[PDB]
């Protein structure tokens, strides 16, 4: 009925692992994937 | 008991697959003839392959302020 | 690094079976020096070189020097360690026994005796490639024991300009000896604040406040609590014996422990333990050391003022715990306006041959720090001194050697020991003030 | 195959995992070799320090496999270079690194990403370890060598300039270990940990594989790695500077005691002191301003047990 904000901690996770794949993903890239 | 090649880049690369050890699931590394030659061979080169005695190759850098092959100076 | 212990006088000697009982145990080798480790493995997951010559053999030899005035207290260890110990580091004053219990006594006969003394010195450095230091185990008020130390701190002081020569002090309780026995610590403890590395201070009050505690009781005996003193030095080393990753070097530990040239004389604390340990968290055992109840050294302040804090945990340690008792303990301290606290805290391991290991769920520790009240070790001692040399027998008829040669080197040498000692204190307590260094770093 | 002694070997390389004994040993012999390469030289004549690996190398026992195929080798990058690249830091000393060349089979677990954050780990450790052991033998020389022993020059040296040179070092003592000791107990250790009771019994490949990237990723994540960079490195610049500073300046100062210098009677020295009071003022001022920035960036996380025993240490009484 409200415009509710989602999960703390879910978001707080995503923002964490985001980074961890972030930073993988451009390692996979310079050892050409 | 490691087979390790070194390489100019300071590879030590381990010559083939790693082995388990004696515990599985379920010898010697001799010389054959032509490795023996091989090995001979491979010796004479290397004393040859110092760039002082490369006399027979424009490879030789010859000297450098007299122009020559190490050896002529020698 | 390679580390020689230095026992001197029989408390040194008798410390010293203890110390290296405890290794023994730590590093599983035998009285006879040998390895009771099988050999079917042969990576140890520690290092005992810094402590023992290992041999080519199986023979681990204990990088010691036994010096005393008394044979039989060495031979007491030599006899139990049947193998373990090299003889030939074995030195003993026989050109005369102590005349009496007074330091001036135990440095004639080292002085006398100080070159064969380094000669046996230079023949355990010449089997330590990485020489790094030296650990001396010496009473302070015994006659053979501070003397030899006194004569073995001058001599090594100059030798080895660069090495590492700690000290481990061991403290009579004041008693009436102490018209003597002022003067040797005193006199010895001159030389100790002026030529001696980082110290340690073990009071036998605490050792027995503490033994008649934990250990069987009537014997509680001094020389029996021996096993607290080799606890703590077994306890620092403990990083270097089964090192981990962060401190591996006496020079990296007295990094954040000396906060100036001055000698400091360190008070060490420990709980639980166990011994011939079963703590609840580390949490708790970092909060418990905070407590004078823990200490060897009966400083017994409501509020000192301390510097340099560190501790020790061995076993499974939670960090979250860790990190709870920091931020209790950090918001009780006492510490001047111009250093931050910062606490260090090291985690240690347990020997992989320790017979508790496998069922060691439990942890326990060590905590050592700098405190403006360490020195109240010495208070008794100086009053008396002030009473008792200012002018009797006490001054003069129990010198020997060079501190007689003369009334006039026994009426200053007091004096100014005296004097040495005032200054140590005076400088504890200028590090209590703010001033400091408000008088240093605003001064420009 | 004994893989786990294979990864233990494997830590003790990179992390350093109970091994702090083989990082000194090096180091310290090493020591001061540490020193030029960096400094916009191409240094093709290191020779001697990858000889003197390699002969520390051959004192390794044989089965560890893992020492025996170690190699030392240089980037063109700098740790901090490297890092501000693969963590988006918003954007120069030492280029050196090590590698194995991992075997088939264990390869295919211990992948090369796995051993390029191995190299970044290390490096990173290393770089701590050698700040910490310039420190380390500074103190040696301040509180052993008889620049102690100046009495002579009177308080208005010995507190200005004595006593405040050995706290701003006790400071800096203090800041390192603790950052280390963070580093090592509270991310370092407690991976190794994961990796241990991860596997007990595993019972899949991959889920090893995982972990074992996964802890890996978790450190290079860490905040000291992405946000903290750029102070560490102010701080780093500091101890260089101070650790060079110290010695050569401490022989200096004899000029002006006879307790030592005994002749000496100049200006000079008394530029000297003021030299020295003018340099050890500004030397406080930017490691506090380091420390500053420091704590406000810690601060700043919009919310850390590991960060707070970092805070404890620096924030003034
Ligand atoms: N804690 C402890 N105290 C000791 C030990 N042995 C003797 N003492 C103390 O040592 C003090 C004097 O030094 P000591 O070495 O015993 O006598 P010395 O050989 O004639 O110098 C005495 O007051 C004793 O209380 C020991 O092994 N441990």
């Amino acid at each position: 009925d409200v415009p509710m904000s989602q999960p703390l901690k879910e978001q707080e996770v995503r923002e964490h692992q985001m980074k961890k794949e972030r930073f993988d993903r451009a390692l996979e890239s310079k050892l050409l994937g | 008991q490691f087979d390790l090649i070194r390489l100019n880049n300071g590879t030590i690369e381990l010559n083939g697959i790693l082995t388990p050890k004696a515990e599985v699931l379920t010898i010697e590394k001799t010389l054959n003839i032509d490795e023996l030659e091989s090995v001979h061979n491979t010796f004479l080169t290397n004393i040859l392959s110092h760039k002082l005695f490369a006399t027979n190759t424009s490879e030789i850098s010859v000297g450098d302020y007299s122009g020559q092959p190490y050896p002529t100076s020698l | 690094g390679e580390i020689i212990t230095l026992q001197a006088g029989q408390c040194g000697n008798h410390v010293g079976k203890f110390l290296w009982s405890q290794l023994a145990k730590e590093h599983a080798i035998g009285t006879d020096g040998l390895s009771q480790l099988p050999d079917s493995s042969t990576e140890r997951d520690d290092d005992t070189k810094p402590f023992f010559r290992e041999n080519s053999r199986n023979k681990f030899t204990p990088r010691a020097i036994m010096m005393d005035s008394e044979p039989s207290v060495i031979a007491d260890v030599e006899n139990t360690f049947r193998g373990f110990f090299d003889p030939r580091n074995t030195w003993v004053a026989s050109d005369g026994a102590s005349a009496g219990n007074s330091w001036a006594n135990g440095y004639d006969i080292g002085t006398r005796n100080q070159d064969d003394i380094l000669n046996k010195i230079d023949k355990e450095i010449d089997s330590t490639d990485n020489f790094e230091g030296f650990q001396l185990l010496h009473s302070v008020a015994g006659g053979t024991g501070s003397g030899l130390g006194s004569n073995l701190l001058e001599a090594l002081c100059d030798r080895y300009p660069k090495k590492i020569l700690t000290t481990y002090s061991v403290f009579p309780a004041r008693s009436s000896e102490v018209v003597v026995q002022s003067y040797n610590t005193i006199l010895a403890l001159r030389r100790l604040i002026e030529d001696s590395d980082a110290t340690v201070v073990f009071d036998n009050a605490s050792l027995l406040n503490i033994s008649g505690k934990v250990f069987r009781n009537p014997n509680i005996d001094l020389q029996h609590t021996n096993q607290l003193i080799s606890t703590i030095i077994s306890s620092v080393t403990n990083s270097i014996r089964f090192p981990s990753y962060m401190y591996s070097s006496m020079s990296s530990i007295y990094s954040t422990l000396i906060p100036s040239p001055e000698l400091h004389f360190l008070s060490p604390s420990f709980t639980p333990f166990t011994s011939d340990h079963k703590g609840h968290s580390s949490y708790d055992v970092m909060l418990d050391l905070l407590d004078p109840s823990n200490s060897l050294v009966s400083t017994a302040m409501n509020n000192p003022t301390y510097f340099n804090v560190y501790n020790t945990i061995i076993g499974n340690v939670e960090p979250r715990q860790i990190s709870r008792a920091m931020t209790k303990l950090q918001q009780r301290i006492k510490f001047p306006s111009w250093s931050s606290s910062a606490m260090h805290v090291n985690i240690g391991r347990r020997s992989p041959y320790l017979p508790l290991q496998p069922n060691e769920n439990e942890v326990s520790g060590m905590m050592l720090s700098n405190m403006s009240t360490v020195v109240n070790v010495f208070e008794n001692a100086c009053n008396t001194f002030d009473k008792v040399f200012a002018k009797g027998a006490f001054l003069n008829n129990y010198n020997v050697g060079d501190l007689f040669q003369s009334m006039q080197n026994v009426q200053d040498e007091f004096a100014e020991s005296r004097e040495v000692v005032q200054s140590l204190m005076e400088d504890y307590v200028a590090a209590e003030q703010d001033s400091y260094l408000d008088d240093v770093l605003v001064d420009d | 195959y004994d893989l786990i002694n294979v990864l233990k070997h494997l830590q003790q390389i990179f992390l350093g995992y109970q091994s702090g004994h083989n990082v000194l040993k090096f180091l310290t012999k090493n020591m001061g070799e540490l020193t030029k390469h960096y400094r916009n030289d191409n240094n093709a004549n290191y020779d001697k320090l990858l000889q003197n690996f390699e002969l520390e190398r051959q004192s390794e026992n044989p089965n560890n496999l893992m020492r025996q195929l170690l190699m030392i080798q240089f980037d063109t990058e700098t740790l901090p270079q490297v890092l501000s690249h693969y963590l988006q830091i918003y954007p120069a000393i030492y280029h050196l690194k090590f590698d194995i060349n991992i075997p088939y089979p264990l390869n295919i677990i211990i992948s090369r990403t796995c051993m390029i954050k191995y190299q970044i780990i290390l490096r990173y450790q290393l770089v701590l370890q050698y700040h910490s052991r310039l420190l380390d033998e500074t103190w040696m020389d301040l509180n052993k060598t008889p620049s102690w022993k100046y009495r002579g020059y009177s308080h208005t040296v010995k507190r200005r300039i004595v006593r405040a040179t050995r706290v701003l070092h006790a400071k800096m003592n203090h800041f390192i270990k603790t950052i280390m000791e963070y580093f090592n107990q509270n991310v370092i250790d407690k991976e190794v940990y994961s990796l241990e009771k991860c596997y007990r019994n595993p019972t899949l490949a991959v889920a090893i594989q995982n972990e074992l990237e996964g802890g890996l990723t978790n450190i290079m994540t860490n905040r000291c790695l992405s946000d903290l960079i750029p102070l560490q490195l102010q701080i780093f610049d500091i101890v260089y500077k101070f650790c060079k500073f110290i010695k050569s300046m401490r022989a200096k100062l004899c000029q002006l005691d006879p307790v030592l210098y005994e002749g000496y009677q100049e200006d000079a020295a008394l530029e000297l002191i003021q030299k020295l009071i003018e340099y050890i003022s500004n030397a406080s001022s930017i490691f506090r301003k380091c420390l500053i920035n420091f704590t406000q960036e810690l601060s700043t996380e919009k919310f850390a047990a590991g960060i707070e025993r970092v805070l404890y240490s620096i924030v003034p009484p």
